[PDB]
């Protein structure tokens, strides 16, 4: 019969998902393990946190 | 610098020569000590190093010519080279804790020779 008659919804669905960090680049300290310019002996490793 | 050594001069060929340098704290010497030098023109070249206890590993190349004296109150330690040649007009370096690693090593200063 003649009217207005609700029969879905809309919605746009989204695209190009977005990750954003700072720049958290603070210490990364591996250079005084990997490549130390003197390498530390065999029996006297050195141990850093 | 908190490490110096005394010794040296122009000796001609054949002669005798010393360095020292001392500590004064009976556990600052642990664990290792050796020695080194840096001849112009020279690569790295180690000597001999010992423990505590005084047990000694010399390097087979150059081995003809090692004779250390240690002390333990007076907290020092000598390396003795004797015959000097005429290739030792360098700098020479004693060293505390040297095993323990890059960071975990105290140098030196070291003193002119000059050969002939």
């Amino acid at each position: 019969e003649k009217g207005i008659y609700q029969t879905s919804n809309f919605r746009v669905q989204p695209t190009e998902s977005i990750v954003r960090f700072p720049n958290i680049t603070n210490l990364c300290p591996f250079g005084e393990v990997f490549n130390a310019t003197r390498f530390a002996s065999v029996y006297a490793w050195n141990r850093k946190r | 610098v908190q490490l110096v050594e005394s010794g040296g001069g122009l000796v001609q060929p054949g002669g005798s020569l010393r360095l020292s340098c001392a500590a004064s704290d009976f556990s600052f010497y642990d664990y290792e000590m050796s020695w080194v030098r840096q001849a112009p023109g020279k690569a790295l070249e180690w000597i001999g190093s010992m423990y505590h206890s005084g047990r000694t590993y010399i390097n087979p190349s150059l081995k003809s010519l090692v004779t250390i004296s240690r002390d333990n109150s007076k907290n020092t330690l000598y390396l003795q080279m004797n015959s000097l040649r005429a290739e030792d007009t360098a700098m020479y370096y004693c060293v505390s804790n040297w095993a323990s690693g890059s960071t975990g090593d105290y140098w030196g200063q070291g003193t002119l020779v000059t050969v002939s």
